[PDB]
């Protein structure tokens, strides 16, 4: 990219998020979270770090939303809940009328280019609409979709996702749209999801099926600790059986760890995420 | 004069989470204020019927800025309820796990969340636009110096990341602190690696970071005089420095009405009046805390509850934690004080309590404490035991309860655990910014930060922006206050 590059406009909209996943995104190593602002995407509305606030900062996003009707990219992360009348997320105010998360989706889904569920909350509802949750925690995939609202959807999930699942599927949306413009692009896209909605080159492959233990496991030699790094991790809680992501290789934090070396994989890329995946710590 | 103007700011950016600030300025000042979190998920209601030692991985999810505070407290609360006997290197590895997040989070709220309220960004999205007199004061030179620094700050808390998940396995969101201890033992290999990255890291916060702060200030020296609020801190301690339970990094103790108290948790007592809870759960202590969300409720306008300590509105942070201990000035503050402000000044109360417990104060206390962690985080390095075991292996209860307390970097957290038929029973959270950014109690006393604001300078009704910096100051997390 360069500074005086195409940089598509992005709004950043936070649900029932925990900011986890804007955090790991401002984690990526090449390209750096500085080169994809200036180089490579126009963020034009983000409230963790933008410079405006509040209703002047809706305004903008609006005034933007208007000049790229239908091209504009729309990150959520969180959930969407819907019980209450969307009253569990208020994410801003303007004209004196307060606005939901509901409210916003309802808004500016309908004229995004393309939806990107970043995180398994927004993905697939995660945490916030696990058992004993009560504000109708919803994936965004359906919240659209009950609302009759037809624009594209990808989910790029974790708890939080890797940067380079996130940044990754941004050059492949945008090398896809390069070649082929917007709606051939995402076209080309859709091709690569897997029935979750995730891009195969980052969710293809299975955990257990290329983990460096996987000897371990077949031959039933289990850590009973911990600390125990030559033992499998299954009786420990492991479930990366049941898991599709590339931690495996790619690792974590600039490769210096992941969570199977570490201690367990939670599953955390799953549509089941938690509870499916729970208890962590027995199988 | 001027009457009154009511400004709402919703969102409040630059600062993690759902904040609407509402104030009331008459004449040039605010005269009241009010503050409302605004997106509930009910992480209390969401752990019961779980293995308890699913929480130290659920709980983490309240916020993805602080993960491992949550983190933390989740793991002492259930060493306590479960028995289970922490090894010493496991205690340090904590430590060094946790402590190296302190390094990302006040490096991330200065630079990334508050040196905008000062610096002038480069001209594009998410830097512009802003307020057209946004009251940026800073030479070309200084200016530029700041936004070189956000971007270098960008890499060095990445670095602090990596820190973070050499023993943690990866950030956000720990996987190496467990019930019992750290789940994996630092190698000779990995605190080399660890110690390299904190190099750079203290090289940052030394000649960069540290002197920022106090240079701004010193272009800001109104800053200091506005923003005190109630002058009252909690500080519940944290680090700890033995195996004893008793001594730790940060002390705790309560300061208010000009007074040193002792902390005593028996004293904390959630009221939910103001906030957007069943009226018959007002008045709790968290060891019987209950979370029924009443989002219809009529004159409540916030999901945050409203702690009070034996009936005081106390802030939390760094400010708060380095008031109660006081320590000794970095080498670098004592100077710039001296050639910036012509303050004689050896240890941290030699501020005074004016100009700590003030806007600026607080970005001062932030930077202050930044360079404290860095000789604790070099004495673990020191202490650490490379191959020693980390964890032990404690068998669920089927009965029991257990209570950590610990300091997230934006102030005082602790979770509460009871366990039943070997499930979580009730999981209480009462966390930093909840002390900071609640609403008024059944009296209608305010919270921290909306006393804090009464009295903040809006000269210009059309450019508020005092407002929001006052707010920023206290590096707020709406997600960790409403969990
Ligand atoms: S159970 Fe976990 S540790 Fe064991 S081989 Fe499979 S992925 Fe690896
Ligand atoms: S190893 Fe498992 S828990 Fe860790 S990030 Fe990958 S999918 Fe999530
Ligand atoms: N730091 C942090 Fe998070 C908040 N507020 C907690 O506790
Ligand atoms: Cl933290
Ligand atoms: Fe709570
Ligand atoms: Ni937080
Ligand atoms: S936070």
């Amino acid at each position: 990219g360069t500074l005086t590059g195409e940089r598509p406009p992005v709004f950043w909209l936070q649900g029932q998020g925990c900011t986890g996943c804007s955090v790991t995104l401002l984690n990526s190593v090449h390209p750096s979270i500085a080169d994809v602002l200036l180089k490579v995407i126009s963020l034009e509305f983000h409230p963790t770090v933008m410079a405006w606030e509040g209703e002047h900062a809706i305004e903008h996003m609006r005034k933007v939303a208007e000049k790229f009707k239908g091209k504009f990219f729309l990150v959520i992360e969180g959930s969407v809940p819907v019980e209450a009348d969307g009253k569990y997320c208020i994410i801003g105010e303007a004209n004196h009328h307060e606005i939901s998360m509901v409210d916003a989706l309802k808004e500016f889904g309908p004229n995004a280019a393309a939806v990107l569920a970043v995180g398994t909350c927004a993905a697939y509802g995660g945490i916030p609409a696990a058992e004993g949750s009560e504000t109708g925690a919803t994936a965004v995939s359906k919240f659209l979709g009950d609302n009759g609202i037809k624009t594209p959807v990808v989910n790029i999930p974790g708890c939080p996702p890797h940067p380079d699942w996130i940044v990754g599927t941004v050059v492949l949306a945008l090398d896809a749209i390069k070649k082929n413009g917007l709606e051939g692009g995402l076209a080309e896209v859709v091709k690569v999801l897997d029935s979750d909605g995730r891009p195969t080159p980052f969710f293809g492959r299975n955990i257990h099926e290329n983990c460096p233990y996987l000897d371990k496991y077949d031959e039933g030699v289990m850590s009973a600790t911990f600390t125990d790094k030559v033992g499998c991790r299954y009786d420990l809680g492991c479930k990366g059986p049941m898991t599709m992501a590339d931690c495996f290789e790619r690792k974590w934090n600039g490769g210096v760890n992941w969570c199977v070396q570490n201690a367990v994989c939670i599953g955390c890329v799953e549509p089941d995420f938690p509870d499916g995946k729970s208890p962590f710590y027995q199988a | 004069a001027t009457g009154r103007t009511t400004i709402a700011i919703d969102p409040v950016t630059r600062i993690e989470g759902h904040l609407k600030a509402e104030v009331v300025v008459e004449n040039g000042k605010v005269v009241d204020a009010r503050l409302s979190g605004g997106m509930y998920r009910g992480f209390e209601t969401i752990l019961r019927g779980r293995d308890p030692r699913d929480a130290s991985q659920i709980v983490q999810r309240i916020c993805g800025v602080c993960p491992t505070a949550h983190s933390t407290a989740s793991v002492l609360a259930l060493d306590e309820a479960f028995g289970a006997k922490v090894p010493n290197n496991g205690r340090i590895t904590r430590n060094l796990i946790f402590g190296a997040n302190y390094l990302q989070s006040h490096i991330l709220h200065f630079y990334h969340l508050s040196a905008q309220d000062f610096v002038q960004g480069p001209d594009t999205a998410p830097f512009v636009p802003r307020f057209p007199k946004s009251d940026l004061r800073l030479s070309k030179e200084l200016n530029k110096a700041g936004v070189d620094q956000y971007i270098e700050a960008l890499e060095v808390r990445r670095i602090c990341h990596e820190m973070v998940a050499l023993f943690g396995g990866r950030m956000p969101h720990v996987q190496g602190q467990v019930v019992g201890g750290a789940t994996e033992i630092p190698t000779k290999e990995k605190l080399v690696e660890y110690a390299a990255r904190f190099k750079k890291v203290r090289d940052f916060v030394e000649q960069k970071y540290v002197p920022v702060v106090y240079t701004i200030g010193s272009k800001y020296k109104d800053m200091f005089k506005v923003g005190q609020g109630f002058k009252a801190a909690l500080c519940v301690g944290a680090f700890p420095l033995d195996n004893s339970g008793k001594k730790h990094l940060f002390m705790p103790g309560v300061y208010a009405k000009g007074k040193d108290m002792p902390f005593d948790p028996s004293k904390i007592k959630e009221y939910v009046k103001y906030s957007w809870f069943a009226e018959e759960t007002t008045g709790l202590n968290y060891k019987e805390g209950k979370t029924i969300p009443a989002p219809d409720k009529a004159g409540a306008y916030s999901f945050v509850k409203a702690p009070r300590y034996d009936g005081l509105s106390l802030e939390v942070g760094p400010l708060a934690r380095m008031w109660v201990n006081n320590p000794e000035l970095s080498p670098v503050g004592k100077k710039l004080l001296k050639d910036l402000f012509g303050i004689s000044a050896k240890k941290f109360r030699d501020l005074g309590e004016e100009a700590a417990f003030s806007l600026m104060g607080r970005h001062v206390a932030r930077a202050e404490e930044t360079y404290y962690m860095l000789g604790a985080i070099e004495g673990w390095l020191k202490e650490i035991k490379a191959g020693e075991d980390t964890v032990v292996m404690p068998a669920v209860p089927a009965s029991a309860e257990g209570t950590g307390f610990t300091e997230a970097p934006r102030g005082s957290l602790l979770h509460y655990v009871k366990v039943k038929d070997s499930k979580i029973d009730n999981y209480q959270i009462v966390s930093a910014s909840l002390w900071n950014c609640n609403p008024r109690d059944d009296m209608g006393q305010r919270g921290a930060v909306e006393e804090a604001l009464i009295g903040i300078p809006v000269d210009d009704i059309q450019n508020p922006v005092n407002v929001a910096r006052l707010i920023r100051a206290f590096d707020p997390x709406l997600s960790c206050a409403v969990h």
